DNA sequence: GTGTGTCTCAATCGTTTTACAACGTCGTGCTG
């Protein structure tokens, strides 16, 4: 599936390091007791959940590289993905995202087109994923979670799979909608029949 | 309406004649070189580089509201003041001024954001040994002809020498880090096209160095 | 010299960096190495920050640079020496003064936690420093060693940290009276000298010392008329002449806060 | 006006998709579940039940009857593996993307890895899968094997192909 | 001086009179998943007496199949096999007991306590998926814990109800004196002089009480601070010599550094103890962006260093090598082999081989499926 | 297939509500609601889910109310315009015939590190996990020092 | 063939809401 990965500059990983074109199939990664892996799976999440959000200038600061070398400013970690149909832009066979982060700023991307982060969302959203705390991902140690949480959550992921929250939202929305073009319509009646009788 | 006001004559006269009779006027615009809003900031860096263009008596007292802008917080003001100090660069000839533009210049080789660091390098590549003129290429330096060694290279060597000379170790490594940074260009020749340029000055130096073979205590150094 | 050449190495890939970036940045196509220096710092810290205080300035500005080097690459804990950068800020020359207020800003950038009440540690230590008895009257009007303390943290919409420091000076400026017969000339000295501190700054706002002038009226009105039918009698103790002279010198810094600003009316 | 009453009739045919949708997932997964679990463990029975609203995991390790074993009194270990069972489940069902697994081998033993492991290349037939261990069982079956390093303040990242199987194992 | 044996029956999955036998120094529990292998720390937890939210239940009528009891025998140094017996009773009432006469927690927890066990706050136990958290939470909790190591609670109580006297009386008083200073400063009428008279006794009173308070104050601050000032300073010279015996690896024989620091030197209880700890190739970063690995060596490192304090007679340990590689398992492994004493039992559960390979006493934990008896057995490494 | 191509309003609608408000002006706002109606009535595009079909319907009630507010407006301007290991140990005990004690066992298993240290540890895990599944009754508690009797 | 005049991409300066962290309120579980 997903393909290769470019980071720099985020936490531990000053310069640019990219990995192979990995397997569709199972990947593992071994390495030392205490060296970049949980940094590894902190990237990916990064760049493709709701995480990260509430952030502060210290938070904004915590997750760059502190070295000897030189002050990093800013880090960015891009992802590729080798999509069939999946992802809903069809016309675009590979697409790529990437989020770049300074001291005070942060864009997201999609193939080098800068866009806000309320339509990223909205893509992933079309897409198979899921915004809040992913269900596929499990951070260290964290794996005794949808098994000892209260069971109304179990529902909740439940309805989370079956796509309905999102469903119900727009739902309510549309509903607000619908009752400012009621009380407009009923302008609209007063205003013509006023019309008709001039 | 301050804002606007300010804004359109930035454009409005096409002839910075109207402070030939409104120097008090002038010096209006010069008290605001330090207002809170960032927007109005660039609009008298770009007034008073159009006053010098015209007018350019007023090399030495207009020169300290330029390089006030560019230990700023906004980057507009930044990118701006820079490209002003590309133009006085030519045509001041007080060599004693075109020393306070490199030493200003090297000090933002890095900043907060990128495009700085980008923008201030090519900007002294265009002062230092990438010349504008004809008889530039295919050659070395030879025997005062052309007079190039008086009014070609005194531009492209002089401001060197008194800004390489300084003993504090700050200037020392803070001049050798950006050169690396500068060879690394954009890459469309990258080695050739730089060595014709510094070739010539290596061997130019390399003259004034020959002259220590036919000649003074600081001038060597 | 040496200790300074040893950690540079690791420095040093300031423009070794871009030797290296030569083939980094334009790619080609015992481990102890890494921790010795970060060892045989701790091992002999506490003369370090020691000498930064000599008047032999070769020995000073070189005992600076080097601690220069181990904050900026982190190599002992700096919550153990964040309280001599203080007493750096002002009692030197000008040609330190520049370096300790940038680390002083660096830290308080993004650290923010690490150093917040450290304050009221660090400047027991600039007291440490001069000595004070029967000369050097702590008159007003000398440069309060957080002249630009007060403005590093004041550079946001500090409406929290700003009020956070004050509170570590004023630590000793009411009197929780730890043992009311016992007070040394000493240990007023040193609430005077913290009245000083408190004096000479400038602020962005004006509340601030309103509670000030808020407090310093509790101890005038719960210690002070004690003490009151004691030194018109006899004065035959120090218990209260070691306060009653250290509760006098809370109207000097009052009559002085009613000039802070002339706005305050009583 | 005939606009809004046209989209009146899209809410309502809506909502009753979303409801008999709601209703063939939680079949479905239900079934997933109870075949995966009893394919893990020689005997066992498990099996999800929806409470009265519009969910309790009655597992129970044994094959004759259980004795009220109330989750999370259980141990880490078998709710471990029935959490590994629910994602695995879910997944089996509807493919989700790339999913990433760190430090699983936590509390399992042997035949538990290895009966992991054999499910996981069943599921990596199926689908996308990254994970992280340091065990022999988990190992054997990627096909694609990568590598990390730290050294001078960075962490370097690599591709290896045989020896890792020897080296961080055993 | 140790744990000697464990009677039970009708425990949770433990049908019938079993009885754990054996525990010599640096005993290891062993067995399959899920089935048995940490009941036995959890009935020790129920002996030495502790709420029931902390063990995986959240009840008292669900760890049975009738009423049941836990019943441990203790030694003295000195011969006495004293006998602790706590029960379930019927409708979910308890009933403690000690060498065969039903008495309160009073006595219990005091002559338990004579022994240096402290069990309302626990800290010889440590509990499955744990570890990794003793070092990571805020450090008001850690001021906490080492002030409940302390014995200080009291102190606290009247504290900070003695700090809301005070401020309350000083405030009042300020108010007070803004009044008079007011009134009194209009004064050139009867109004003005009976607002004189009873403000004046009205402020001496509160100034009277305002002084009795700081002298009450007074006093327990300087209990406070003797206490907690002993404890701090006792143990923050010991923690990097053991944590340098942690970490100091073969291959790094400079293993690393740890820092207990406070804000106020004076007045220690506002900022919490904060802890910063240093892996040997690594700069310092705070207890946040650390890794598992160091996160867990920095808890046991901390659990020791408390123990260099005040002594305890045992210490029950569960997964403690959740996340962690060969090379410092091994060297755990080492300390613990050489550290286990007369005066520390290591009860440790894990399953790494190469960690419980080299016990002294092992107990093994199987399950009978015919009456789902998660039963045991338990066997010496001496002769081999 | 509106995703792919910009033939059926389906597209339009799917454009109003993915993006934002903006980028559809009066000239292209006049479009057909029925049809966007049978065409979320039927199978969607290649994502067979609701998520889509969600957007759908907020798109499709954004342009109603758009439409309604723009008709709101000349209607105003038209009245103001008219106002005017386990198996090796199972094997070996297999083999052996009933009655059979652990030490046995051992002494007919040398672990091929020859250490009595992890060969027994191992053979220890071993005979846990047999009786853990049916293989062996055992007997420990008789007061006797490694009396454990192994039996099928 | 050279200046034209129109269309499309980047910073910044008020709002806004929205996540977050402190603070009483209950309700279950015990122990005397
Ligand atoms: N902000 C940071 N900048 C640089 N290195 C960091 C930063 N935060 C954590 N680290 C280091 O990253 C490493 C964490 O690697 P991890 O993947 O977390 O170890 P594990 O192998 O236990 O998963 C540790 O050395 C940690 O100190
Ligand atoms: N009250 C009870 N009666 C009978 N069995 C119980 C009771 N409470 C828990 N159990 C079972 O006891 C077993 C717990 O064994 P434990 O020793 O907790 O497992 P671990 O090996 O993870 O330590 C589980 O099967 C649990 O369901
Ligand atoms: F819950 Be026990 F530690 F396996
Ligand atoms: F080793 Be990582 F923190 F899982």
């Amino acid at each position: 599936y997903i393909t290769k990965i470019v980071i720099q500059g985020f936490k531990s990983y000053k310069d640019y390091t990219v990995i192979e074109p990995l397997s569709p199939h199972h990947n593992v990664i071994v390495g030392r007791n205490g060296s970049g892996k949980s940094n590894f799976f902190a990237a990916i999440r990064f760049v493709l959940s709701d995480a990260y959000t509430h952030l502060s200038r210290e938070e904004r600061q915590a997750l760059l590289h502190e070295g000897p070398g030189a002050t990093v400013m800013s880090a960015y970690v891009e992802v590729t993905f080798a999509n069939a149909d999946n992802r809903f832009p069809t016309g675009k066979s590979e697409v790529v995202l990437r989020r770049t982060i300074g001291l005070k700023k942060d864009e997201y991307s999609l193939d080098k087109k800068t866009v806000s982060k309320t339509e990223v969302i909205n893509l992933l959203e079309s897409a198979g994923f899921s915004r809040s705390n992913p269900y596929y991902i499990v951070p260290q140690g964290r794996v005794t979670s949808l098994t000892n949480a209260k069971d109304s959550e179990r529902l909740e992921l439940l309805k989370e799979v079956a796509g309905t929250q999102i469903y119900e939202n727009r739902r309510a929305e549309s509903n607000k909608i619908m009752d400012e073009t009621i009380q407009k319509s009923e302008k609209i009646d007063e205003l013509l029949q006023y019309i008709e009788e001039r | 309406l301050r804002t606007k006001c300010l804004r359109i004559i930035n454009q409005m006269k096409t002839i910075p004649s109207i402070l030939r009779t409104h120097p008090e006027v002038l010096a209006q615009i010069i008290s605001k070189s330090n207002d809170q809003s960032a927007i109005v900031r660039d609009t008298v860096l770009d007034l008073l580089g159009t006053y010098i263009m015209a007018y350019r008596e007023t090399i030495p007292q207009i020169y300290g509201c330029i390089i006030s802008g560019i230990s700023d917080p906004s980057t507009i003001v930044r990118k701006r003041a820079i490209k002003q100090l590309c133009e006085v660069y030519e045509a001041t000839e007080d060599l004693n001024i075109r020393v306070d533009i490199a030493s200003k210049l090297l000090t933002r080789s890095n900043d907060e954001e990128e495009t700085i660091s980008e923008l201030s390098l090519e900007v002294l590549e265009k002062l230092w040994f990438s010349p504008a003129s004809n008889e530039l290429d295919c050659q070395k330096g030879y025997e005062q002809l052309t007079f190039l060694e008086k009014q070609k290279l005194r531009v492209q060597y002089f401001p060197i020498l008194k800004l390489c000379a300084e003993p504090s170790t700050e200037r020392h490594v803070l001049l050798v880090t950006s050169l690396k940074t500068m060879l690394t260009s954009k890459e469309e020749i990258n080695l050739s096209t730089l060595h014709t340029q510094i070739r010539l000055l290596l061997s130019c130096l390399f003259n004034q160095l020959i002259e220590v073979v036919t000649e003074t205590k600081g001038i060597l150094y | 010299k040496s200790f300074l050449e040893l950690l540079a190495a690791d420095e040093d890939l300031i423009f070794e960096a871009d030797q290296k970036l030569s083939l980094k940045g334009k790619q080609n196509v015992k481990q102890w190495i890494e921790g010795v220096s970060a060892s045989l710092m701790q091992h002999f810290l506490p003369c370090i920050l020691d000498s930064c205080f000599s008047k032999n300035l070769r020995y000073s500005m070189l005992g600076i640079e080097i601690l220069k080097c181990i904050i900026h690459q982190g190599l002992v804990n700096p919550r153990m020496c964040f309280s001599t950068i203080i007493a750096l800020e002002s009692n030197a020359i000008k040609e330190t003064r520049e370096v300790a207020i940038l680390l002083h800003t660096e830290l308080h950038r993004r650290h923010e936690s690490l150093i917040d009440g450290l304050y009221a540690q660090s400047a027991d230590l600039i007291f440490s420093l001069q000595k004070t008895e029967e000369y050097q009257t702590f008159k007003l009007g000398e440069f309060s060693p957080f002249q630009s303390a007060y403005t590093i943290v004041s550079a946001d919409k500090s409406s929290k940290s700003r009020k956070k420091l004050i509170m570590q000076i004023l630590k000793p400026l009411k009197l929780d009276g730890i043992d009311l017969p016992s007070f040394t000339e000493e240990k007023v000295s040193f609430v005077s000298f913290c009245c000083v501190c408190l004096a000479g700054i400038p602020y962005v706002s004006i509340e601030e010392p309103l509670m000030i002038i808020s407090t310093v009226d509790s101890v005038l009105a719960t210690i002070g008329p004690t003490i009151t039918g004691w030194m018109k009698k006899l004065d035959h103790e120090r218990f209260k002449i070691l306060a009653g002279i250290n509760l006098c010198n809370l109207i000097y810094l009052k009559r002085y806060i009613k000039y802070a600003f002339s706005i305050s009316d009583s | 006006r005939r606009s809004q009453e046209s989209i009146s009739e899209l809410t309502t045919v809506l909502d009753q998709r979303k409801d008999e949708a709601i209703e063939r997932t939680f079949k479905q997964v239900a079934k997933s579940f109870s075949e995966i679990f009893v394919k893990l463990v020689p005997a066992g029975r498990g099996e999800l039940v929806m409470n009265r609203r519009s969910i309790s995991i009655r597992v129970s390790f044994n094959s004759k009857d259980d004795e009220q074993l109330n989750i999370n009194q259980l141990s880490g270990g078998q709710k471990s593996l029935c959490a590994l069972t629910l994602i695995f489940a879910i997944q089996r069902c509807d493919p989700a993307p790339f999913n990433i697994l760190d430090e699983c081998d936590a509390n399992l033993d042997a035949q538990y890895r290895s009966a992991i492991a054999a499910m996981v290349k069943e599921m990596s037939k199926t689908s996308q899968f990254i994970c992280t261990t340091f065990r022999p069982e988990m190992v054997k079956v990627a096909d694609n094997f990568y590598g990390v390093m730290f050294n001078h303040k960075v962490s370097t990242v690599e591709s290896i192909s045989k020896e890792e199987a020897m080296a961080f194992v055993e | 001086g140790r744990l000697l044996r464990l009677e039970v029956e009708n425990f949770k999955s433990y049908r019938g009179h079993q009885i754990i036998g054996p525990f010599e120094d640096f005993t290891s529990i062993i067995g399959p998943n899920g089935a048995g292998k940490s009941n036995l720390m959890d009935a020790i937890s129920f002996v030495l007496g502790v709420k029931s939210s902390h063990l995986r239940s959240t009840n008292v009528k669900e760890l049975i199949p009738t009423t049941a009891y836990v019943k441990l025998m203790y030694e003295l140094d000195n011969g006495e096999q004293r006998e602790y017996k706590r029960a379930i009773t019927p409708s979910g009432a308890t009933e403690y007991k000690i060498d065969e006469e039903i008495v309160t927690f009073s006595e219990y927890c005091g002559s338990l306590q004579k022994e240096n066990i402290l069990v309302r706050a626990r800290n010889f136990l440590v509990f499955q998926g744990d570890v990794e958290t003793i070092a990571s939470q805020s450090p008001l909790e850690l001021s906490k814990l080492v002030e409940q190591i302390s014995g200080s609670l009291e102190y606290k109580s009247e504290y900070d109800k003695s700090k809301d006297e005070q401020d309350k009386a000083v405030n009042l008083s300020a108010h007070s004196f803004n009044k008079k200073r007011g009134i009194n400063a209009e004064l050139r009428l009867e109004t003005v002089e009976t607002r004189l008279a009873k403000l004046d006794e009205e402020f001496a009173a509160a100034r009277k009480a305002a002084k009795n308070a700081k002298e009450r104050f007074n006093a327990v601050k300087q209990k406070r601070l003797q206490k907690f000032q002993a404890a701090f300073s006792h143990i923050s010279e010991q923690i990097d010599p053991i944590y340098k015996e942690l970490t100091k690896s073969p291959a790094f024989p400079l293993g690393g550094t740890a820092y207990l620091t406070l804000d106020d030197l004076d007045e220690p209880y506002l900022g919490g103890i904060k802890f910063h700890a240093m892996p040997p190739m690594k700069r310092f970063r705070d207890m946040d962006q650390l890794s598992g690995g160091e996160k867990t060596m920095a808890a046991l490192a901390l659990l020791f260093a408390i123990h260099s304090y005040q002594p305890s007679p045992f210490f029950v340990l569960d997964e403690i090598d959740a996340a962690l590689d060969q090379t410092n398992v091994t060297k755990i492994a080492n300390y613990i082999r050489q550290h286990a004493s007369s005066g520390f039992q290591f009860v440790v559960i894990s399953l790494k081989n190469q960690l419980f390979s080299k016990s002294e006493a092992l107990v093994g934990i199987y399950r009978d499926q015919q009456e789902n008896s998660s039963r045991t057995l338990s066997i010496n490494l001496e002769g081999y | 297939e509106a995703i792919l191509s910009k033939k059926g309003p389906l597209a339009k609608v799917w454009l109003a509500a993915h993006w934002e408000k903006k980028l559809s002006k009066v000239q292209t706002l006049h479009t057909s609601i029925e049809q966007s109606v049978h065409a979320i009535v039927t199978e969607e595009t290649a994502p067979m889910a609701l998520r889509l079909s969600g957007q759908l319907m907020l798109g499709v009630v954004r342009i109603y109310s758009r439409k309604a507010r723009y008709l709101l407006e000349d209607c105003t301007e038209a009245l103001m315009r008219l106002k005017m290991s386990s198996q090796t140990a199972k094997d070996s005990l297999r083999n052996k015939w009933d009655p059979y004690t652990e030490g046995e066992k051992v002494s007919f298993q040398t672990l091929s590190a020859g250490c009595n240290r992890e060969e027994a540890v191992q053979l220890f895990f071993d005979v846990l996990v047999l009786a853990t599944k049916d293989v062996i009754s055992v007997k420990q508690d008789v007061a006797i020092q490694n009396e454990i009797t192994l039996t099928a």
